[PDB]
DNA sequence: AGCACAATTTAACACTTT
DNA sequence: AAAGTGTTAAATTGTGCTATAC
């Protein structure tokens, strides 16, 4: 499209809406993220103790 | 809450011992396939003739 | 090769985030993963063909083999994940306790395996000191007395 | 607007709207009232299409009659379920903890075939729990709310897959009903079909077409076009109807033996007898929809007929082909094209009344064969139908619902907010649905159909993040089940106001405008090409004869707590979502004073939300006290309200609940009339207005943190009443009878000052940690002292006082005052459960004040514990004198992205004191725009910038040159926002100047008394002998694994070996550490942990020799 | 239909209670229901003894022995990772 | 080697168990599917909570009640067949049952 | 893959004899408890109902063998014996899982040690310790690095 | 309390600097005041951990 | 639910009777 | 030329794992 305006002239709805996309898409991969980090952290403990 | 709960029984707090006990004596009882069982017993006590071991 | 190969993958992932690694603990992972050897030909020597065996017991078993008749067995090295060279341990105690409880335990109790309480993870659940840092003899046996 | 007694707060809004908002709990009420059958939605049903509905219960009993035997001689009817009255009032439900109901009568019949029979009995079903008017139950005295679920819809669903291995298409397809057998019709790898009926690992289409009953012409006639239909015609190689019917049997059952009756009727009792397959009547729209079959029609038949059938099997072979259309015979055409999951015309909303139907239908199928069972073993002539029924199973699946569920939730009452939104949320996790660990990235995201249905903003923030939403404002639920949005249709270019209710699946058919477009006073666009969006949320730009359907407003997208933010459109996604987040958290405050600058959505969403006593009809007001306010109408009677002087909510925040009116005002209908916990003159205020500078002070507001002014705790500005209640009970035990008296056992008479004659405290008695509340002494039956205490009895001679000390003493860390106390008894006929003879609770209040490590948030995501309290002699003031009242960090601002709270920092100063923007010789060119009575303003007025269309940046500007002068003529803030501010601590100014302003903040209900926990020696476990876990008990904090590898990698051994035995597990060294603490020795060395040897034991017994050796 | 009750009698509890008492609280409950059907709501301990030919101080020392145990490895909230053992003191 | 375990480990073996090691540790053959009573809350004989078999619930004290302190210990009652001992070694007996 | 399990039952002094059981073991009952809770509410461990089952119909099988019985009784006594055993040692393996009241799955043995929930993951490697507390932090910036 | 060092942990510990010795010293209030130089190591913010 | 992996089948093959 | 017959690959099932504290 894309997002033409800035967060201090402030966005139309439109770009609003399609900017959630992004940015709960990464909320979720960084809860995703955190989840797999531990177990690999736990396998290089294992590994190498 | 909390919800305490207790295995019914008790816990004494007489210091253990290990020198004066009242006196024991073993019997043996032989079961049917040959095995043979110590057990103690008081002195003052009937010995009886079956023990289920 | 396969050393400076995955050193250098692991590391290109790591500075592609801005994220300074020392290459020397990507080393101490990747020496855990080289240590095994698996069998071409058994000699023999009690060794089952494609079993994967420390690199040291089998130049131990090398080493006695000159005498009473000589076979040498027979492996190359492998490369082998970190899960499994983590279930493929000595220590039956330590590879229960990670993964796959119950088929750790049952071929631990086929082959009568026993264990020798010599990492940090048995010491741990067994109420021991370990033996990394102030557990070692040399550490803890410090007899003091004043001048 | 539109509402009587409202606060006259200004507005930015440059455009109006057509459509106002709705009652915002629609979406329970209109789901309970469809469920009884209530003459509302008997009116409401026909006002809209519905040219027969049938209620929720009528459903039930309509698809439950006839019961009927084998013998087929009798039968069975009921038919017009009707309510009596309530038997208690709300209020008193809440007091004596029973639970709001309503009898149900139910009128059967029955009929004997062989001598004919009517005795139609008046049969009283049960005791129904009744929806109050806020939309909420109330079980066994709490208060519940029953909360909306995401289920996908029963139908037909297309879906194409791409495999790497020959780089072809498979497309497949898959008919999910409700209660019934799958069966998909894929295409494989090689060139065949997939019909595996019910998940058994083939299936080719001849086996199941011929086994429907189909000749092999007719299979080449109508699949004629079809080039793997007779390639698998040709590779299947069976041929017949009983040919197909054994390896159908064969592959299902398998290995039975074929008959004649599981030839014919297994197919016709798999998907076509209507107990074993019914998708609903959901599923029938939906099919009928899809495939194009007899739409007009109003057919209610739940069972899978035939035809549909093949009918799908052409459609897949019609779009494994290449094609877009597709008639079927006796139909329209449909477009041929693969379905989405996830879009919100595939997924369906089960709201409250279709989960009571449900577990209604489940009780009732257990009542069913019941019915039938005794229809055989009993003697007609005359057998009354009242003797057959039993309705045990249908009230113990209602109790068995409303409780012991993840779907019936208690309220979250700390505000009238989070009551408010507490229901209208939609959860996709439940029974029924997914879970939350196997859920995908793909249900989580926005699907571009959620516009106007469900928020993108608000969501949870834990692993919770797109499986919990709420609806949207304007927002409407289908009588289906699926989610409406209203939208203003425009012919030629013209904007009408015939407002249609659209669904997500004719939204795309459409193209829908843009809500700030420039309309020019008759419906036509300014512009000849307006924003738009399409089919499959692509947003184009087309011109301004193809748009057909308009927005009624902006902010349709966004929740009811959304849109309570002032500039929205300012902040990230990410900080939007805690802010709003945040607002369900605050804590109701003594005082409640409105914010300065809001939107429009304050006033709607507390006189909605219920915890606003609003007067009912138009009336003068007679006799105002604080308790009660009687008004007299003008047709004859009284009315008095009774106000609830602090309750206790469900989380221990305050209920009270005060008047604003005078004792000889003329008030109307719909007007406020006695504000709430947070609530002002009938609008919400959840938190207070407070002087901020943006200033990073002396490094105490760092990273996130909060500094404070001494003034808010002289003055009480954020000062909360929080309400305890504790609970003690006398019951009858083995021994005796546990008794409730001030006769306690071997304690001290000054911790017995309080309690009066019968026990408990008396009212007004200041508590602390460790006092008595209720005096109770349970037998205690036989034990045998030890030596010491038998000699020390004998010395000061006190008896043994066989009863044991079971009082009820105060948790750790509480104290306060006692409000009240409520003591049922047996003895007075009160309802207690089985061998209790006694039931006290009470009720502890405490005036908590602000302190540092109490958590204040913003209304924009900004948020932060307090991490100082100045005094006010030390803190930066003003040329005035005036000091600021909280000073926020600079660092937090900029990348966070949420500079709305800057602007709402400008606008709240211009809102404090006024602005007067001189028009003497023409309104200026930024004020163009501002509409009239904006161009003056009083000090301390209240604004409202709505929230995508509020102040721009354009004219924050303009009122801040113009901000009237205090007392004196004096201008504190210039034209950029900032002022000069001096040094309360050194005295000399700061050397550059610092943005102030009026913030609003708000107190959120994570409180530091409720944090903090330290333990030396508690309880330990059952098992295991490690110690409790949580506040609740005394619990140890948690050195888990991770800890381990720490204190591992640092080489401390000696630490590592005293966390993990001497304070947890080793049994005999734990109390040999406290006896050497105590006498001042040396710890000892460890044993063995007590966790260890239940492992040697737990491996024992599953028969592995472990044994320990020596050397 | 006598080795069948009598074996749910004997070996259908966890706390096995002898058949005698087994009989008298399948009384107790079958005229509890009875009376539940006829009156439309729950019954009382002195309501139900005058039905049984027993003192109502029998009924409520009755109704106390016809308590199952709770399992103790269940779990207790939605958070799955805590069971009721870890609960008790 | 050391079933009192105290702090002496070498190793540890693990190993099949054959029928011989499980009536070798067992104390006894519990023999009926019982618990406890239903009045009296006391556990019955031979069954899965068998003082008999697997210790006493009181410390120092029989089942009967013929012998209730330290002063007898280690000796069996012998109306009771409980053998008076402290009262956690409840948790470290075992027991079998023939198939 | 057979020359494994072959050389490991002859390699050791095991024997394959203790892979069909004839003796039971049971587990003390200070690890199975039965707890009184307040109320006269009692709680049993969930591994009773298993052995209670189990020498049900061990019990029941000992008598069909006297009385004397034809071979289809005796087959089907034989038959849950073992499925009794089996669901005792590892749950839910072979078949479906035996479920109490509530359609939940019993716990057995096996579920003791495996998961997240082992006994070694949860009771063996981190414990709740004594001497400890928690709370919220705020900032310091008056303090030393050492306070 | 004087010279009696705490160990101060803050989940999750990622590294092995996430558990650090300090002495304590009696300071009014309910919140457990930390240094802050150490926030970089525990990866701690002030926002209500 | 999926991601990986190793054990256990349809079927695809030449080889040898019939 | 049919008919097995045993040996050799793609399909086919089951097992195990999935962060941390309140
Ligand atoms: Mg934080
Ligand atoms: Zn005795």
């Amino acid at each position: 499209r894309p997002v033409k305006s800035s967060f201090r002239e402030g966005l139309t709805v439109l770009e609003y809406f399609i900017n959630t996309h992004g940015a709960r898409k990464g909320l979720a991969d960084t809860a995703l993220r955190t989840a797999d980090s531990g177990y690999l952290t736990r396998r290089l403990v294992d590994v190498s103790q | 809450r909390v919800l305490r709960g207790s295995r019914l029984g008790a816990v004494s707090y007489e210091t253990d011992r290990n020198h004066d006990l009242a006196p024991r004596q073993i019997a043996r009882y032989r079961t049917d396939n040959g095995e043979e069982f110590e057990v103690p017993f008081a002195d003052d006590a009937e010995i009886p003739g079956t023990w289920l071991c | 090769e396969v050393q400076i190969h995955l050193v250098r993958e692991v590391q290109e992932v790591y500075r592609a985030q801005g994220v300074s690694i020392h290459d020397k603990h990507i080393e101490v992972i990747v020496r855990q993963m080289l240590r095994r050897v698996t069998i071409i030909d058994s000699g023999s020597t009690e060794f089952l063909p494609g079993s994967l065996i420390d690199r040291a017991e089998f130049e131990a078993e090398n080493r006695r083999v000159v005498a009473e008749g000589g076979e040498p067995a027979a492996g190359r090295p492998v490369l082998m994940g970190i899960t499994k060279a983590s279930l493929a341990t000595d220590s039956w105690l330590s590879a229960a306790s990670f993964q796959e409880t119950t088929r750790v335990l049952t071929d631990a109790a086929i082959n009568c395996r026993s264990d020798k309480l010599n990492g940090l993870k048995e010491n741990v659940i067994i109420g021991k000191l370990i033996p990394a840092g102030t557990g070692i003899n040399r550490y803890r046996n410090i007899a003091v007395q004043p001048t | 607007n539109s509402v009587p007694g409202a606060p006259n707060r200004v507005s930015f809004a440059k455009l109006r709207e057509p459509l106002e908002v709705p009652g915002l709990l629609d979406v329970q009420t209109d789901s309970f009232e469809w469920l009884i059958g209530s003459p509302r939605w008997r009116e409401s049903a026909a006002e809209r299409g519905d040219v027969n509905p049938v209620g929720g219960l009528e459903e039930v009993l309509y698809e439950l009659s006839p019961i009927e035997d084998f013998s087929g001689s009798m039968s069975l009817s009921f038919s017009d379920p009707r309510f009596d009255d309530v038997k208690a009032p709300v209020d008193e439900c809440k007091d004596k903890d029973m639970t709001y109901a309503a009898p149900l009568f139910v009128t059967a019949e029955f009929i004997n075939n062989n001598t004919g029979e009517i005795k139609s009995q008046t049969v009283f079903m049960g005791d129904f729990p009744m929806m109050t008017e806020k939309g909420t139950f109330i079980i066994n005295g709490t208060e519940r709310v029953v909360v909306s679920q995401l289920v996908r819809s029963p139908g037909v669903y297309f879906d194409e897959t791409i495999d790497k291995s020959t780089d072809k298409t498979l497309h497949s397809v898959k008919v999910i009903p409700s209660r019934g057998a799958w069966l998909e019709f894929d295409v494989d790898k090689r060139d065949t079909v997939g019909v595996r009926i019910d998940r058994k690992r083939r299936q080719p289409v001849t086996v199941l077409l011929k086994a429907l009953g189909w000749t092999s012409e007719q299979i080449v006639e109508r699949f004629g076009f079809s080039e793997i239909m007779r390639s698998t015609l040709e590779k299947d190689n069976t041929v017949g109807t009983d040919e197909a019917l054994l390896d159908i049997y064969r592959k299902l059952r398998p290995g039975e033996p074929p008959t004649k009756e599981s030839a014919q009727t297994l197919l016709e009792n798999l998907f076509f007898k209507e107990k074993r397959y019914d998708l609903a009547r959901v599923g029938r729209y939906k099919v009928n929809k899809k495939l194009g079959l007899h739409v007009g029609e109003p057919i209610t038949s739940s069972t899978l007929t035939e035809e549909d059938v093949v009918a799908t099997i052409e459609y897949l072979v019609r779009l494994h082909e290449g094609q877009t259309t597709m008639t079927v015979p006796g139909g329209v055409e449909v477009p041929v094209e693969t379905d989405d999951i996830d879009h919100f015309g595939n997924r369906r909303l089960r709201t409250v009344g279709e989960l009571i139907q449900n577990q209604i239908r489940v009780g009732m199928s257990r009542m069913e064969r019941v019915v039938r069972e005794r229809m055989t073993t009993q003697d007609v002539e005359a057998i009354t139908p009242q003797t057959l029924i039993n309705i045990r199973p249908v009230v113990a699946a209602i109790k068995e619902f409303f409780g012991t569920s993840q779907l019936s939730q208690f309220m979250d009452q700390n505000n009238p907010l989070s009551g408010l939104t507490h229901k209208r949320r939609l959860s996709a996790l439940g029974p029924g649905g997914l879970s939350r660990e196997r859920a995908g990235l793909e249900v989580r995201d926005v699907h571009p159909s959620h516009y106007g249905r469900m928020c993108p903003i608000e969501t949870p923030e834990g692993p919770n993040i797109g499986l919990i939403g709420s609806l949207s404002v304007y927002a409407r639920v289908n009588p289906f089940g699926f989610i409406e949005t209203p939208y203003r249709k425009v012919v030629d270019g013209v904007v009408s106001d015939e407002i249609v209710y659209l669904t997500a699946d004719e939204e795309d058919r459409h193209v829908v405008a843009q809500a700030n477009s420039p309309i020019d006073a008759d419906g036509r666009f300014v512009e000849p090409r307006v924003l738009v969006r399409r089919k499959a949320g692509e947003v184009e730009y087309v011109p301004s004869s193809e748009v057909d359907y308009m927005d009624v407003s902006p902010r349709q997208m966004v929740s009811v707590a959304t849109a309570m933010i002032p500039f929205l459109e300012h902040d990230d996604a990410n900080r939007a979502l805690m802010g709003a987040n945040m607002q369900r958290q605050a804590v109701p405050l003594v005082r409640s004073e409105a914010p300065l600058v809001g939107t429009g959505m304050e006033l709607r969403a507390a006189i909605d939300a219920g915890d606003v006593v609003v007067a009912e009809e138009s009336g003068v007001i007679e006799e105002v006290s604080a308790d009660y306010i009687t008004v007299m109408h003008d047709n004859g009677t009284r009315r008095t309200y009774r106000m609830r002087k602090f309750a206790r909510s469900n989380h221990g925040t305050c209920a009270n609940q005060c008047p604003i009116v005078d004792a000889g005002d003329r008030v109307e209908a719909g007007q406020v009339i006695a504000d709430g916990p947070c609530t002002d003159d009938g609008e919400m205020a959840l938190g207070k207005n407070l002087l901020v500078a943006i200033m990073p002070w002396e490094g105490h507001n760092y990273e996130d943190a909060i500094i404070l002014s001494n003034r808010l705790v002289e003055e009480d500005v954020l000062t909360s009443i929080h309400i305890e209640e504790h609970e003690i009970d006398a019951r009858d035990t083995k021994l005796g009878a546990e008794e409730i008296t001030r006769d306690i056992p071997n304690i001290s008479d000054e911790v017995l000052a309080d309690l009066d004659e019968r026990g408990i405290v008396r009212i007004g008695a200041e508590v602390r940690d460790g006092d008595i509340l209720v005096g109770k002494v349970t037998p205690k039956g036989e034990t045998e002292l030890t030596p010491e205490e038998r000699l020390l009895r004998a010395i000061f001679g006190e008896k043994a006082r066989e009863v044991r000390d079971t009082s009820l003493k105060v948790p750790h860390g509480e104290s306060g005052k006692v409000i009240g106390i409520r003591v049922f008894s047996r003895e007075d006929e009160d309802e207690l459960p089985a061998g209790v003879n006694e039931l006290v609770r009470v009720y502890v209040a405490q005036k908590r004040k602000i302190s540092d490590g109490d958590k204040l948030a913003g209304r924009h995501g900004n948020k932060g514990v307090i991490g100082k309290i100045l005094p006010v002699e030390d803190m930066p003031f003003l040329a005035d004198g005036t000091p600021v009242d909280i000073i926020l960090n600079t660092h937090g601002v900029p990348r966070r992205m949420n500079i709305g709270q800057i602007l709402e920092t400008h606008l709240g100063w211009c809102a404090h004191s006024g602005w007067k923007v001189d028009a003497a010789k023409g309104v200026p060119d930024w004020a163009a725009r501002l509409p009239d009575e904006l161009l003056e303003a009083q000090p301390n007025a209240i604004v409202s910038t709505p929230v995508f269309d509020g102040a721009q940046e354009a004219e924050l500007q303009g009122l801040l040159s113009c901000t009237l002068p205090n007392r004196d003529g004096d201008v504190l803030v210039d034209a950029d926002g900032k002022a000069m501010l001096f040094d309360g601590r050194s005295g000399e100014p700061f050397p550059y100047p610092v943005t102030v302003g009026y913030m609003y903040i708000m107190k959120l209900h994570h409180l530091v008394d409720d944090k903090i926990h330290a333990r030396s020696t508690g309880p330990y476990s059952m098992i295991t002998q490690q110690p409790l876990g949580g506040k609740a008990q005394f619990g140890g904090q948690r050195f888990g694994e991770m800890e381990c590898w720490a204190m591992q990698a640092y080489g401390a051994a000696y630490t590592l070996q005293e966390l993990l035995t001497i304070k947890s597990d080793d049994t005999v060294g734990r109390v040999k550490v406290y006896e050497a603490i105590v006498k001042g020795e040396n710890i000892p060395e460890p044993g063995i942990p007590e966790s260890f040897k239940v492992l040697l034991k737990e491996l024992q017994s599953l028969c592995l020799n472990v044994e320990v050796l020596s050397s | 239909r006598q080795a069948i009750t009598r074996a749910m009698a004997d070996q259908a509890r966890t706390i096995r209670i002898p058949v005698h008492m087994v009989e008298v609280i399948n009384k107790l409950g079958r005229i509890q229901r009875e009376l539940l059907q006829d009156l439309g709501r729950e019954p009382t301990p002195e309501e139900l003894a005058k039905e049984m030919d027993i003192t109502p101080e029998k009924v409520l020392e009755i109704q106390q022995y016809a308590r199952e145990p709770i399992s103790l490895d269940q779990t207790i909230g939605d958070e799955g990772d805590s069971q009721l053992g870890d609960f008790i003191e | 080697g050391a079933m009192l375990d105290v702090n002496f480990f070498d190793e540890l073996r693990i190993g099949l168990a054959t029928a011989e090691d499980i009536r070798q540790w067992s104390y006894g053959e519990v023999k009926k599917p019982e618990t406890i009573n239903y009045r009296t809350l006391k556990p019955e004989k031979d069954g899965l909570f068998c003082e008999k078999i697997f210790g006493p619930t009181r410390d120092w004290e029989c089942y009967c009640g013929k012998y209730k302190r330290v002063r007898f210990k280690g000796i069996i009652c012998e109306r009771c067949g409980v053998e008076v001992t402290r009262a956690k070694v409840r948790r470290e007996r075992m027991g079998h049952i023939e198939l | 893959k057979r020359l494994k399990v072959v050389a490991a039952f002859q390699q050791s002094g095991n024997s394959p004899m203790g892979m069909v059981l004839d003796a039971v073991p049971v587990i003390p009952p200070e690890l199975r408890p039965m707890v009184q809770l307040d109320g006269g509410r009692f709680a049993t461990s969930d591994l009773n109902d298993l052995y209670r089952r189990v020498i049900n119909r061990n019990n029941r099988l000992k008598r069909l063998i006297d009385l004397g019985a034809p071979e289809i009784i005796v087959n089907n006594e034989k038959r849950m014996l073992q499925e009794s055993v089996d669901a005792l040692f590892d749950n839910g393996r072979r078949g479906r899982p035996v479920t109490g009241p509530g359609n939940r799955p019993l716990k057995s043995l096996s579920d003791l040690l495996k998961g997240k929930q082992g006994r070694f993951r949860q009771n063996l490697l981190g414990k709740r310790v004594d001497y400890s507390g928690r709370s919220v932090i705020v900032v310091g910036p008056q303090l030393k690095l050492h306070q | 309390i004087a010279e009696h060092p705490v160990l101060l942990n803050r989940a999750p510990t990622l590294h092995r600097l996430g558990i650090q010795a300090f002495e304590p010293m009696l300071v009014e209030g309910k919140a457990i005041q930390l240094h802050p130089l150490v926030c970089e190591a525990f990866n701690a913010d002030f926002d209500g951990d």
